[PDB]
C-alpha cells in the first residue's frame, strides 16, 4: 500500500543480478583518496 | 494593504507568529561552506569551455571574429532561456533546465589563451610518451576562493 | 563536441546536496529518476581484472585456468575418456587442444561436455597421504637459500589428486592465478 | 582545598595610586570567600582535586566563584608597582600588526573597559581557538589567523570559557575603584593604563600561549601522520 520497495529491488537485480557479498565496500571519498595516496 | 503578518504583528507589537521549535542545537551544528555564487560561476565556465571548444571545431567561425567581441543572438533573454523539457530520456525523464550565458558575461581571451597553454602542454606531454595532467583552472580556484571566504563568514558568525 | 584531452573531473563540480556529473564508467537511473537508499547508480567493471580463460577465481583468490570445449551429442570426440593428451591433439574434426593434460569427457544428455585439465602429473608415494577428494593449494615456499639447485617456485600451484581407478591414483598440480581484493583500486575522478 | 595566595608586590605599600585600606579589604574578602565558598562546594565531589581551568571549563554554582577567584589572581599577577607605561618585544610587533599601534590598542582597552556597563572584566586574549563543530578546520591556513583581540566579559566570564587564551585583564568592578577614590570609572582606567600594568607577564604568557599553539599544531601533524601509517 505505501512504503514498497519493490522498484529499487528490481532496478537493482536488473543492474547487478547476482547480489554476491561484496569483496571490497569503500566509501567515494576514501576510494577517491586511496587512488591519490 | 497588510500582505505579511509578521510585519503587522510588529507594527501592532503583538508576539511574534508561534512556529513548532526545533530540536537542533544552533550552536552545535556543521558550518557552511557552500558558495551562493558558485552555481552561476559553474555554468559560465561551463558555458566559456563549450564556446571556446566549439570554436575550435569550425576554425572558418571563428575567424574574422575577435574572441572579446561575440555575439550569438540580440535578442537572447535570460528569462526566455529558462524553460522545461523532458523529451530526451536515455534511462531518466525529468525537466531539462535550460541556461543561456551571456555574450559579454564570459571573457573569451583568458579562455582561449588557457586553451593554447593548455593544447601545447598536452602535445608536448604526448611527444613525451604521457598523458597530460592539469589538476585546476582558473575559475575553479575563484569558486574556491568564493566558498573560502563564506566558509570563514560563516565561522566568525 | 569532444576534445583531445578529456577531462571529466574539471568539468564537474560537488556541493552540499547536490552533484553534477558531466555524461559524455557508466550510470543508470530508474524510469522516473528517482532513487533510493543504498541504490547503486553507476557500474564500474573494469577489464583489467577479466580474464579470457574459462577458469574462475574462487584477501586473494586462485584461478585456475582450464580448458573446457562444449560439443554436441552427436559429435564424434577423437578423445578417450581420462586419457592423457599433449599440445596440439585433435580432439574433434576441426577442433585441436591448445592445453596438455587429463581429457575428461562429460556426456550429458544433448551436450558433450569436454574439460581438459592441464598440469604435471604426478605420482604420490605411501606416505603422501593427500585428501583425494578435497583439493589443497600451495602458496610459494620459502626456499632455504643454502640450496643451491633448488629451483624456488615462485608461482602458487593447485594440486588435485585424480582418481581415474580405484586402486591407481594420480596427483594433477593444475596452475594458479593472482586475484586480489584488497590489492588494486581504480577509478575514474568523477568530481574535482 | 585551594588557598588564597598573596600577590606579588607587598600589599601595604605596592602602589601609591591604590589604597592599601582599599588593597586589603578587596583583596582579602574576595579571594577568602570565592576560595572558601568554592572549596565549600567542592568538598566532597568529583571536581575536587583539580586545577582552577578544569572546573571553570567544567562548571553551574561552582563557576563564578572559581573564575571570580581565578579572574582575580591573574589581575593581581598581571600587575607590579613598576614598570608602566609602554611595552617591548614581540608584544610592540603583535601590537602594530593588528592594533596599528600601542596608542591604538591602549584607546581600545579603554574604551571597552569603560562601556562594560556593570560587572565586567577586560581582556586582551591571542585568540588560538578549535571549534568542534562542523568544518572547523581552515584550508590553506597560514600567518594572522591567530590574533590579539580586546573582549569584554560579563560578570564572572572568562575568555577561558571560549579557548581563548587570557593575558591582560582589568577588573572592572566597582570594589576595584570605588573605596580606593571617587568613582570616576575613566580616572582608574587610565592609571591602570599608566602606572601599573606590567607588560612582562603579559610577555611571558603569550610565550607560553604561544608554544601551547605549537603544541596543539604539533598534534595535529601527530595525527595526521597515525592516519597516513
Ligand atoms: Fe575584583
Amino acid at each position: 500500500e505505501k512504503s514498497k520497495q519493490e522498484r529499487m529491488t528490481d532496478v537493482h537485480n536488473k543492474s547487478i543480478v547476482g547480489k554476491g557479498t561484496v569483496w571490497y565496500e569503500m566509501a567515494y571519498e576514501d576510494a577517491v583518496k586511496e587512488r591519490m595516496q | 494593504e497588510d500582505t505579511n503578518l509578521d510585519e503587522l504583528r510588529r507594527d501592532c507589537g503583538r508576539q511574534p507568529l508561534p512556529r513548532k521549535d526545533p530540536g537542533v542545537k544552533v550552536e552545535e551544528e556543521p558550518l557552511l561552506s557552500n558558495h551562493p555564487y558558485v552555481d552561476k560561476l559553474w555554468q559560465i565556465h561551463n558555458a566559456e569551455q563549450m564556446i571556446l571548444d566549439d570554436m575550435e571545431a569550425n576554425p572558418v567561425k571563428y575567424k574574422g571574429k575577435n574572441l572579446t567581441e561575440l555575439t550569438d543572438d540580440e535578442d537572447f533573454d535570460e528569462e526566455n532561456r529558462i524553460e522545461y523539457s523532458k523529451a530526451y530520456y536515455k534511462k531518466a525523464l525529468l525537466p531539462k533546465m535550460i541556461t543561456k550565458v551571456s555574450v559579454k558575461e564570459l571573457d573569451l581571451e583568458a579562455a582561449f589563451a588557457e586553451r593554447q597553454h593548455h593544447n601545447k602542454l598536452r602535445m608536448e606531454a604526448q611527444e613525451r610518451g604521457e598523458v597530460y595532467k592539469i589538476p585546476k583552472l582558473r575559475r575553479n580556484i575563484e569558486m574556491d576562493e568564493y566558498d573560502f571566504i563564506h566558509w570563514r563568514r560563516s565561522l566568525e558568525e | 563536441s569532444p576534445i583531445l584531452h578529456e577531462n571529466s573531473d574539471l568539468l564537474s563540480k560537488r556541493r552540499r546536496n547536490k552533484f553534477i556529473i558531466p555524461l559524455h564508467i557508466s550510470i543508470e537511473i530508474p524510469v522516473n529518476g528517482i532513487f533510493r537508499r543504498n541504490s547503486i547508480l553507476a557500474y564500474f567493471d573494469d577489464p583489467r581484472y577479466r580474464r579470457k580463460s574459462s577458469g574462475i577465481i574462487k584477501d586473494r583468490f586462485f584461478f585456475i585456468p582450464e580448458e573446457v570445449h562444449i560439443l554436441p551429442g552427436s559429435s564424434s570426440i577423437m578423445v578417450r575418456n581420462n586419457s592423457i593428451v599433449g599440445v596440439d591433439t585433435q580432439i574433434t574434426l576441426n577442433l585441436r587442444s591448445r592445453v596438455g593434460g587429463l581429457v575428461r569427457v562429460e556426456r550429458k544428455k544433448k551436450r558433450i561436455e569436454l574439460k581438459i585439465f592441464s598440469g604435471d602429473i604426478h605420482f604420490p608415494g605411501e606416505t603422501d597421504k593427500i585428501s583425494r577428494h578435497t583439493g589443497v593449494l600451495i602458496p610459494p615456499g620459502t626456499g632455504k637459500r643454502n640450496s643451491k639447485e633448488s629451483k624456488k617456485v615462485k608461482n602458487w600451484i593447485y594440486v588435485q589428486r585424480i582418481t581415474p581407478s580405484k586402486k591407481k591414483f594420480f596427483v594433477l598440480v593444475r596452475p594458479v592465478v593472482t586475484y586480489e581484493i584488497t590489492d588494486g583500486i581504480n577509478l575514474a575522478t568523477l568530481f574535482p | 582545598k585551594f588557598e588564597l595566595m598573596p600577590p606579588p608586590y607587598p600589599m601595604n605599600a605596592l602602589e601609591p595610586h591604590m589604597s592599601h585600606t582599599t588593597f586589603e579589604y578587596h583583596w582579602g574578602k574576595h579571594h577568602r570567600a570565592y576560595v572558601d565558598n568554592l572549596n565549600k562546594q567542592i568538598d566532597g565531589t568529583e571536581l575536587d582535586g583539580m586545577t582552577l581551568e578544569d572546573i571553570i571549563l567544567i562548571t553551574l554554582p561552582p563557576f563564578n566563584n572559581a573564575a571570580q577567584a581565578w579572574n582575580h589572581q591573574f589581575f593581581w599577577e598581571s600587575m607590579k608597582p613598576s614598570g608602566g607605561g609602554k611595552p617591548s618585544g614581540e608584544l610592540l610587533q603583535l601590537i602594530n600588526r593588528d592594533f596599528g599601534s600601542f596608542e591604538a590598542f591602549v584607546k581600545e582597552f579603554k574604551a571597552a573597559a569603560a562601556t562594560q556597563f556593570g560587572s565586567g572584566w577586560a581582556w586582551l586574549a591571542y585568540k588560538a581557538n578549535r571549534l568542534n563543530v562542523g568544518n572547523t578546520s581552515n584550508p590553506h591556513p597560514t600567518d594572522e589567523d591567530k590574533k590579539l583581540v580586546v573582549v569584554k566579559t560579563p560578570n564572572a566570564v572568562n575568555p577561558l570559557v571560549w579557548d581563548y587564551s587570557p593575558l591582560l585583564t582589568i577588573d572592572v568592578w566597582e570594589h576595584a575603584y570605588y573605596l580606593d577614590f571617587r568613582n570616576r570609572r575613566p580616572d582608574y582606567i587610565s592609571i591602570f593604563m599608566e602606572k601599573l600594568v606590567s607588560w612582562e607577564a603579559v610577555s611571558s604568557r603569550l610565550e607560553v600561549a604561544k608554544a601551547k599553539a605549537a603544541e596543539r599544531e604539533e598534534e595535529e601533524e601527530r595525527k595526521k601522520r597515525e592516519k597516513e601509517e
